């Protein structure tokens, strides 16, 4: 499958340089849902090659879906 | 104490001396146990508290 370059914009903006039907290059904004769906397809065998642990740090967990609010003792 | 003459002639004069506000009464602090911070459960900061 063909691939396209991915441009990273601070702080959390990702741009994919897709190609149009006429050959024009346009930047496509990758939403966090699309990023998480892309990260979910990575198998556990390739995770050590990417510096991630299959059981401790899955790539899809880097996209937050549930935010843990701290206890009131941490924020008196 | 001894009452004897000192072997050297001592330099003595009148010098204007100023007492500063750095007094040991306001600087002595002693803590054994007491109030602690709510967040860290560690001893507070300052002699007033």
């Amino acid at each position: 499958a063909p691939q396209f370059p991915i441009k990273f914009e601070r702080p959390t903006i990702y741009w994919e340089l897709r190609k149009d039907e006429e050959g024009n290059e346009y930047k496509h904004r990758m939403m966090p849902s699309e990023v998480r769906d892309r990260l979910e397809k990575i198998p556990d065998k390739d995770l050590p090659l990417l510096g991630l642990h299959p059981e401790k740090s899955r790539p899809e967990w880097m996209v937050l879906t549930v935010l843990p609010v701290p206890p009131v003792t941490m924020r008196p | 104490i001894t009452g004897r003459r000192l072997e050297a002639d001592i330099f003595i004069g009148v010098i204007y001396y100023q007492r500063l506000h750095h007094m040991v009464a306001d600087k002595m602090h002693a803590r054994s146990r007491g109030p602690v911070q709510v967040l860290t459960k560690q001893p507070t900061e300052g002699r007033a508290r």
